[PDB]
This record gives structure tokens, C-alpha cells and sequence, in this order.
């Protein structure tokens, strides 16, 4: 009906015109805002790409688009801008068709004619390099890293990725060292330079107050026996009516346990995962200054994240009730390490720790939060390009200006097509030329010049050259010091062709009632 | 002093731009559909080409304004691809709207249109044969005498026609140096018989006066004898009294008529002929007491026609009776009364063999309405061999040609780039939608189509083959046997081009306060 036709165009509508002022993409473009949100607030907002994961467009068409940013990011860790920018590539193209009148199902599949040849086209632009090489991995994430926040910090940043890939990638050619894999760890005090590049699971857990053990021979592991007392797990027949009552099951109950936390740590204990299970108490307050005057490491309660690296990492399993002892299914650890660095931040290191082959722990340091998380995002883009080295070895160019490389083909491919797709597709492959004026965008006055001539420049650079869109000029974008893995890119055509033809299928619409 | 947007200007333009070549797009050739045209009297007539509906229809924006000024010259010079150049301008305009709705000049992409022409132009002076001759162009004559009188009045093609039209064209084609006109042939629409009752005259056909058949009915030698003047006493077409005296002066005035035949006779049958168009109509008595005294004349004459008959004769009229000459007579390598119509009496047949500069076929129809089509339906092949005559080339297009010019452009697009790659893009665009836009006016998919002769382009460039025009099952062009002039096509792409250019004129969107006021 019309409303199947009105509702994609109205999915159209949305999802694109958002996309629109969704680029400006990087750049120093385009003015600042705050944001006074639909049900109201004064938002202050800045660079798009975390303004697309903090984008909560609400529209059948407009959550596709969250969704669509936040992929790239999980998909490279690059290029979150990026899949969007040419998902409004995408959105134009069906229009004319629906213009013309071509059946979106048709339309549909030229999405994977378009996505199938493209990421040839792409393969054929891409640089191929290799995965475990320190120079690629270096280079490659020195790129994303000099484009990071910390371009200093990325020199020793770098390597860190390069070593933490290397140490978790599989020998020679792997598709390896997921983010999963790495543990970014922060830790307040040190440095950026403090930040720790460790091979083996550092849990970035506050281990109970100082002076605890440092030293070797750890038993690291998720405990989820309780230690029992007088009104902890044991039971009582005295109701209190009076105050003596009240003080003799205490008596009784710190020095129980007293004799418990010396079963963890006669079991080897330097370190325990409670269960964030309790009864009345599991670990008391006084447990854990019990445990820890046996120099046991315990985190009340801890946090459900260090719970699973160290079944992940080291293969923890569930351990007997302490006065049963122990079934040291407590993992392997031959290390509880608590770092103090600028005298701040309480961290687990657990090395020598059960690992794969993998699962490396960069610890994050800095003088300030702020100064830890600049490298560990800016580290991180050096573990994901490194990572679209290792899932994929190519470094094509950033920016999207390889883009308009496989557009001026992948026209030409249509017009080989010579289908009702050669026009659905084609329509799209010069559609995806778009962006690199659209980055620009977003700014000035006296606009027209620049934006119609990029594509054109590149036209003119033809298939082999054209203009790169970071550094300016007519040069061949795929190597510039401006580059991806093609990892990053293809990606970004895969989520945005599917997604997109998603709105081809929508008949109507409908709530779930 | 109401001064607009040229945006908005142009949008009055592309609104304007629609319409127009809509009409054309389910109207295209015979797949396409009929064009109506009901007149400020109500009229309702079914309509052909641009032109005819062009003219017909009121124009109302520059651009309608536009259309006919440059639509003529295509029918005029080709006599086809009318219908073409207003779904062209648009096709690519209504883009070059789009481009510039990008925020593209339409200053810096028409360039690329007319340069995008050229390369077209020449990947169309590639299309098909750079030959015809005498009795080749016959066949493809056959071929378009067929689709034009396989068309408009009737789509049974008559060879009469189909042969009689080229003939007039092969009679004067050679005449002009590989040249004609169609003054110099000529349609003679009269009924009298239908459609399948038609002629080729080397000269003009009148239906001679006589005043009685029985009064002898001659019509002799090869030639006649041209008179503004009297063969039989004169009259100025109007009424005059004749008086006598007594009783039997009436006879005395016969014999003036009689002795004034022959004098008349004797004096204009000298310079030759007896045969004289006199223009001077006369009564009933003269006229046949001459064809009764000899030798026949022509009497109610139309001043253009004992012109006509002297001009096309290349010798003068007679213009005084006192005053004679040969060369004022007729020179005609034939002339005789043949019966005209089956309705009505003889008409006296001119073919000059003798001088004539004009070649005339001559059509009879069932009715007007069907001799008028037919009428309607020849300059258009009698144009196509006026390019013939002049450059004998055709090309094979409607779905060959097009989808092929813009295959190459799509790719000289590529080659060329900036302004002009957006340019020969859309460029090309707009041709693919022409052999599209039939199986628009057709009942094919129109994407599919363009669709499969571009797999077909993909497979053979410039193919023999093509679409559907007739919406045959085979997609041909040599045997769907659609085909144009290479003069036509580009004279064709010429002038969409051009106008797409004469929008872009000057600068000025300025009025005085009146523009189209």
C-alpha cells in the first residue's frame, strides 16, 4: 500500500536525514553543540562518532543507524563515522529506484552485488600487509595513533599493541587478538609511559588495602564458599532481648572466622574472587580483615568482569567450602601482585596465570583518568588497526576518499552488470562518492568549490589516483599516512548493506501489542 | 520589474520539461500512443510527432515556447525524430535539474552535453552503414516506406505510396544536385478515390473544365499552352451580361464565340499545345461551344495555379492575349485529361517532361481525415530521403543507437572527468531512457528492456539488433527495420543539446515586470 511505500520512505526519511548532518565526520568542522534532548536537557556534545553511540535517534529507521555506528566500532574499532557515512550513500540510491520504480527486493540484492564486487574493488585497492609484522602492526597503528589523542604516548603506545597482538596472535598468519582476547586495564597514578603492556591476565580489580602479599605463589580463584560464624552462616537459638546476647555470638564469630581466612590461606590463598553471592555475610567485613591479615587479596563482591577473564584466561572452576578446605580449583596463579604507582590505584596482577596463548592485559596508567583513558582509547585504535591487520591484512586509505576509488569502478561494473541492477547498483556506486565533501561540510560560507571537485579530482586521479581526503592534494589515498586495514572499510559497506535493505523489506508497519 | 530565481526559473523550465516529453513517451512510434488535440473550436484530432501536437497545443512557458521553434527544423530537414528531442531535452534537463539540484552549474555540465554530443554524434557516426544508393535506399525506402505508411493512415503500408513518394523524391532527389524539396515534390491531397487510389505527377493535376463532355473532351500533344489569358473568350471568374440586339443576334454572338474559339485557337495552338489554362472562367456557352469547336480549355482557374503550372513548367504565363510565347505557354513532357476521382470528371494530368523543377505525387483518400494522415504520414519519409539524397547514411537506432551512444559516453565520462563526467553521465542517461521510454508507450518493462539490450550492448555495440518498436518478439533494428538517417539522429541529438543550451542562454532572468506577461 502507500503506507509500505510512505513507511521506507519514511524509514528513508529518517535514517538519512540524519545520517546528512551525521557528517561532518572528523575533521576540525562544523560548530559546537549542546544538545537540549527530545524530552528535554542541555546536552553539550562533540565529535560525532561518540555522539553516535551517544545518539538516541528514535524512529523504525533511526535505531538501525545506533546500531549501524556502534557495529564498526565492534567490527574494527575504526570507521564507526564511517559505516554511516555512506549508509545515507545507500539511502539515496533506493529512492531514485523507487523513482524509478524498481522493486526494493531487487533493489535488495544489488545491496550484495554492491557489497559483493565492492569489497573486491576494495581487495584490489587494498595494500596488502602483513599481520604479524612489528612494522605493519607498528605503522599501521601509527596512523590510527597519530590521529589519536596521544600522538607522543603513541610511541611507546604502539609497540605495546604490537606486542600485545604478537604475544595473543597466532604464529605467522592469524585472524587473532580479539578485543576479548586484550584486557584494558586502567589503573590510577603512574603514567601514560607507566602504562603496562602485560602478557597474562592482570585483573584490574582494587585489591583490599596495601600491605597485603605481593609476593609469589598466588592461588587466584572465584570462591563461592561463604566463611560461616556465629550469625554469619552458623546457626543460633538466642533471640536478643539484652545486650550480652547481642555481644557473645560476636565473640564467637570474628574468632571463627579468624580460623577460617587461615584454612584460605593454609589452601595457598595470596588472592580470592568472592562470590558476590552472601547469606547473611559469605566474606565478612572483619572476614576480609581477616583474610587479609593472612595476605589473602579479596574484593568483596567483585566485580562480575574480573570474574570471567579469570575463568576465561586461566580456567577457574568453583572450590569446596573452606572448612571442606579447598578443591584448589582456585586457577593457576603463581603471582598476586598489587601495583602502587604515583602511590595510587590498587591493581591485580596475576602472571604466570593459566593462558592461552593469548589474553594480553595492557595496564592503562596516568596521572589522572583523563590522562589514562587519551592512550588507552588512543591504544586501542593501535590494538584495532593492528587487529584489522591481523583479521585482515591490507591497509587501504582512511577518510573514505578509496571510496570514491571504488565508485568510479563499481559504476563501470554495473554498466558490465547490464542488469535492472546495473542501474540499482550503479545508482549507488557513484552515490558512495559523496562523503568526502560531506566531511567537509559542515562549516562555512561560500561553499560550492571543493565538494563537487573532489570526486571529480579523484575522477581525474581515475581508479589509480585521487585526492586524499585528510592531507588535501591528488595522491594515490590508499598509502598517504592517511590508511586503514581494508578491515575497517569493508565492514562498514557490509553492515550499511544489509541494515539499509532491511528498510527495502518493511511492508507498512506494525507494534508489537 | 518581478525578477525570480533561475532556480526557481528553472523549475518553471523542468516543470515545463515534463509534460512535453511525457507526451512524447507513450506516444513514442506506434507502440506509442495517440496524441489528442481538442482546439479552442472543441476539436478533437488525434495528433502525431511534436510538431503537429506542438503547434496544436498552446504553448505556455519559454520552454513550450521554446519547443516548436526548435522542433520544427527536425521534421523539416529529417521529417522524424520530432517526437524524440522533447523526450530528450527533458530526459537529460530534468537530470541536469537533479545535477544541478547536487549544486552543479548548469554553466560548466551543458559544455560536457555539447562536447558529450560529439563523442556521441561520433560513436553514432560509427552506428550502422555510411551508404545508400538508388536501388539499395529502395529497401530501406521499403523498409521506412513500410513503418511510415506502416503507421499513421494506415499501418498496411501501401507500396503505392511507399514507391510513389521515394519516386518523386528520386524524380527531383537528382534534380537538385542529391538534393530535393517538397515544394519541388509535392502532395496533392484530392479525394475522388481512397487511400489505395493514389499518384505521382512530374507536374500539377487540375481537373479540366469542361462545360458539357459531349462538346468534344481533348486533350492532346505533350504540351500546354499556360494563359492568364483567354484560349476561349475571357471572364473574370464572376458575372457578365450577355445581350443581343434582336432575335437572331444571339446566333451572330456564337460565332464570335465560335470564330474567337478558333481565333484564340489558331493563335495559342501555334506557340503550341492547344491546351490553354485560361484563368478567366467563363460561362457555361463558350466553353463547350469551344470544346465543341475544338481543342478544350481550362477556365475557373486559381491565379496561383496557371502560375503554379508556369513556374513548375520553369516557363512563364501568358499574362495577355494580345501578347503570346511558347516559354509563357507550358512546357509539360505530358499533358492529359485522366480521370480524377470516381466521383467527379477528368482531371487534366501536366507532366512535364518538357521543364519541370516539381515532382508531384498526387493521393486521392476515402475520406479527408484519412488522406489528410496520409498527407500527414509521407513528408516524413519524403524528408528521410532528402537526407538520403544529400548524405546517403542511416543508422540503426531506437534501442541500438541510443543505449550504445551512451555507453560510450558513460564511459567517455569516466575518461574525461570533472564537470563533464557528471555531464557525458547524465548525458547518457537520457538516450538509454528513449528505447526505455517505448517500452514505456509499449507493454515491456521499461527498465528491463533498457536492461536487455544493455546486456545485448554488453554482448555487441551498435548491434544490427535493438528493442521492440514494433514490439516484436525478435528485438532487432535490421529487421525490425527501424532505422534513421545518421543525419537524423544527430541532427536529433543536435537539438535537445542545443535547447538544454538555450535555456542556459545568457545571464539575464530579469523582466520588466513582464517575462511571459
Amino acid at each position: 500500500r502507500d503506507k509500505p511505500a510512505q513507511i521506507r520512505f519514511s524509514n528513508i526519511s529518517a535514517a538519512k536525514a540524519v545520517a546528512d548532518a551525521i557528517r561532518t565526520s572528523l575533521g576540525p568542522k562544523g560548530m559546537d553543540k549542546m544538545i537540549q534532548d527530545g524530552k528535554g536537557d542541555v546536552t553539550i556534545t562533540n565529535d560525532g562518532a561518540t555522539i553516535l553511540k551517544q545518539m538516541q535517534v528514535l524512529h523504525p529507521a533511526a535505531r538501525m543507524l545506533v546500531e549501524l555506528s556502534k557495529a564498526q566500532d565492534i567490527e574494527a574499532g575504526d570507521g564507526t563515522t564511517s559505516v554511516v557515512i555512506i549508509a545515507g550513500s545507500l539511502l539515496d540510491s533506493c529512492t531514485k529506484l523507487l523513482q524509478k520504480g524498481i522493486h526494493p527486493t531487487i533493489i535488495s540484492e544489488s545491496f550484495q552485488k554492491a557489497l559483493e564486487k565492492g569489497i573486491e574493488i576494495l581487495t584490489d585497492m587494498s595494500r596488502p600487509v602483513e599481520l604479524s609484522d612489528r612494522e605493519t602492526l607498528l605503522n599501521s597503528a601509527t596512523t590510527s595513533l597519530n590521529s589519536k589523542v596521544v600522538s607522543q604516548y603513541s610511541s611507546l603506545l604502539s609497540p605495546m599493541s604490537v606486542n600485545a597482538v604478537m604475544k595473543v596472535i597466532d604464529p605467522a598468519t592469524a585472524t587473532s587478538v580479539d578485543l576479548r582476547d586484550i584486557k584494558i586495564v586502567k589503573k590510577l597514578g603512574g603514567t601514560i609511559d607507566d602504562c603496562e603492556l602485560v602478557e597474562g591476565l592482570v585483573l584490574t580489580q582494587k585489591v583490599s588495602n596495601s600491605g597485603i602479599t605481593r609476593v609469589e605463589k598466588a592461588k587466584i580463584g572465584l570462591i563461592q564458599f561463604c566463611l560461616s560464624a556465629p550469625k554469619t552462616d552458623m546457626d543460633n537459638q538466642i533471640v536478643v532481648s539484652d545486650y550480652a546476647q547481642m555481644d557473645r555470638v560476636l565473640r564467637e564469630e570474628r574468632a571463627y572466622i579468624l580460623n577460617l581466612v587461615k584454612q584460605i590461606k593454609k589452601t595457598g590463598c595470596n588472592v580470592l574472587l568472592i562470590q558476590k553471592s552472601i547469606l547473611r555475610d559469605a566474606l565478612s567485613d572483619l572476614a576480609l580483615h581477616f583474610l587479609n591479615k593472612m595476605k589473602i587479596m579479596v574484593i568483596k563482591d567483585i566485580e562480575r568482569e574480573d570474574i570471567e577473564f579469570i575463568c576465561k584466561t586461566i580456567g577457574t572452576k568453583p572450590v569446596a567450602h573452606i572448612d571442606q578446605f579447598t578443591a584448589d580449583m582456585l586457577g593457576s596463579a603463581e603471582l598476586a601482585e598489587e601495583v602502587n604507582l604515583n602511590g595510587s590505584g590498587k591493581l591485580l596482577k596475576i602472571t604466570g596465570c593459566a593462558s592461552p596463548g593469548k589474553t594480553v592485559t595492557i595496564v592503562v596508567r596516568g596521572s589522572n583518568k583523563l590522562v589514562i583513558e587519551e592512550a588507552e582509547r588512543s591504544i586501542h585504535d593501535a590494538l584495532c588497526v593492528i587487529r584489522c591487520l591481523v583479521k585482515k591484512r591490507a591497509l587501504i586509505a582512511g577518510g573514505g576518499a578509496p571510496e570514491i576509488e571504488l565508485a568510479l569502478r563499481l559504476t563501470e561494473y554495473s554498466r558490465t552488470l547490464s542488469g535492472m541492477e546495473s542501474y540499482c547498483v550503479r545508482a549507488f556506486a557513484d552515490a558512495m562518492e559523496v562523503i568526502p565533501s560531506t566531511l567537509a561540510e559542515n562549516a562555512g560560507l561560500n561553499p560550492i568549490s571543493t565538494v563537487t571537485e573532489l570526486r571529480n579530482r579523484h575522477a581525474q586521479g581515475e581508479k589509480t589516483a585521487g585526492i586524499n581526503v585528510r592531507k588535501g592534494g591528488i595522491s594515490n589515498i590508499l598509502e598517504e599516512l592517511v590508511v586503514q586495514p581494508l578491515l575497517v572499510s569493508v565492514s562498514a559497506l557490509t553492515l550499511a548493506t544489509e541494515t539499509v535493505r532491511s528498510i527495502l523489506k518493511i511492508d507498512d508497519v506494525v507494534n508489537t501489542r | 520589474k518581478s525578477r525570480l530565481m533561475g532556480l526557481e526559473a528553472l523549475k518553471s523550465h523542468i516543470m515545463a520539461a515534463k509534460a512535453v516529453a511525457n507526451t512524447m513517451r507513450t506516444s513514442l512510434g506506434p507502440n506509442g500512443l495517440d496524441k489528442m488535440m481538442v482546439d479552442k473550436d472543441g476539436d478533437v484530432t488525434v495528433t502525431n510527432d511534436g510538431a503537429t501536437i506542438l503547434s496544436m497545443m498552446d504553448v505556455d512557458h519559454q520552454i513550450a515556447k521554446l519547443m516548436v521553434e526548435l522542433s520544427k527544423s527536425q521534421d523539416d530537414e529529417i521529417g522524424d525524430g520530432t517526437t524524440g528531442v522533447v523526450v530528450l531535452a527533458g530526459a537529460l534537463l530534468e537530470e541536469a535539474e537533479q545535477l544541478l539540484d547536487r549544486g552543479i552549474h548548469p554553466i560548466r555540465i551543458a559544455d560536457g552535453y555539447e562536447q558529450a554530443a560529439r563523442v556521441a554524434i561520433e560513436h553514432l557516426d560509427k552506428i550502422s552503414d555510411s551508404v545508400l544508393v538508388d536501388i539499395k535506399d529502395t529497401e530501406p525506402l521499403i523498409q521506412t516506406a513500410k513503418t511510415t505508411l506502416g503507421s499513421k493512415v494506415v499501418n498496411s503500408c501501401h507500396r503505392q505510396m511507399a514507391e510513389i513518394a521515394v519516386n518523386a523524391v528520386l524524380t527531383v532527389a537528382d534534380m537538385e544536385r542529391r538534393d530535393v524539396d517538397f515544394e519541388l515534390i509535392k502532395v496533392e491531397g484530392k479525394v475522388g478515390g481512397r487511400l489505395e487510389d493514389t499518384k505521382l505527377i512530374k507536374g500539377v493535376i487540375v481537373d479540366k473544365d469542361f462545360s458539357h463532355p459531349q462538346m468534344p473532351k481533348k486533350v492532346e500533344d505533350a504540351k500546354i499552352a499556360i494563359l492568364t489569358c483567354p484560349f476561349e473568350p475571357p471572364k473574370p471568374k464572376t458575372k457578365h451580361k450577355l445581350d443581343v440586339t434582336s432575335v437572331e443576334d444571339y446566333k451572330a454572338l456564337q460565332k464570335y464565340e465560335k470564330e474567337k474559339f478558333e481565333e484564340m485557337i489558331q493563335q495559342i495552338k501555334e506557340t503550341g499545345a492547344n491546351l490553354a489554362i485560361c484563368q478567366w472562367g467563363f460561362d457555361d456557352e463558350a466553353n463547350h461551344l469551344l470544346l465543341q469547336n475544338n481543342l478544350p480549355a481550362v477556365r475557373w482557374v486559381g491565379g496561383p495555379e496557371i502560375e503554379l503550372i508556369a513556374i513548375a513548367t520553369g516557363g512563364r504565363i501568358v499574362p495577355r492575349f494580345s501578347e503570346l510565347t511558347a516559354e509563357k505557354l507550358g512546357f509539360a513532357g505530358l499533358v492529359q485529361e485522366i480521370s480524377f476521382g470516381t466521383t467527379k470528371d477528368k482531371m487534366l494530368v501536366i507532366e512535364q517532361c518538357k521543364n519541370s523543377r516539381a515532382v508531384t505525387i498526387f493521393i486521392r483518400g476515402g475520406n479527408k481525415m484519412i488522406i489528410e494522415e496520409a498527407k500527414r504520414s509521407l513528408h516524413d519519409a519524403l524528408c528521410v530521403i532528402r537526407n538520403l539524397i544529400r548524405d546517403n547514411r542511416v543508422v540503426y537506432g531506437g534501442g541500438a543507437a541510443e543505449i550504445s551512444c551512451a555507453l560510450a559516453v558513460s564511459q567517455e565520462a569516466d575518461k574525461c572527468p570533472t564537470l563533464e563526467q557528471y555531464a557525458m553521465r547524465a548525458f547518457a542517461d537520457a538516450l538509454e531512457v528513449i528505447p526505455m521510454a517505448l517500452s514505456e508507450n509499449s507493454g515491456m518493462n521499461p527498465i528491463q528492456t533498457m536492461t536487455e539490450v544493455r546486456a545485448r550492448q554488453v554482448k555487441e555495440m551498435n548491434p544490427a539488433l535493438g528493442i521492440d518498436c514494433l514490439h516484436k518478439g525478435t528485438n532487432d533494428m535490421k529487421q525490425q527495420h527501424v532505422i534513421e538517417t545518421l543525419i537524423g539522429k544527430k541532427q536529433q541529438i543536435s537539438l535537445a543539446t542545443q535547447m538544454v543550451r538555450m535555456i542556459l542562454k545568457i545571464d539575464d532572468i530579469r523582466k520588466p515586470g513582464e517575462s511571459e506577461e
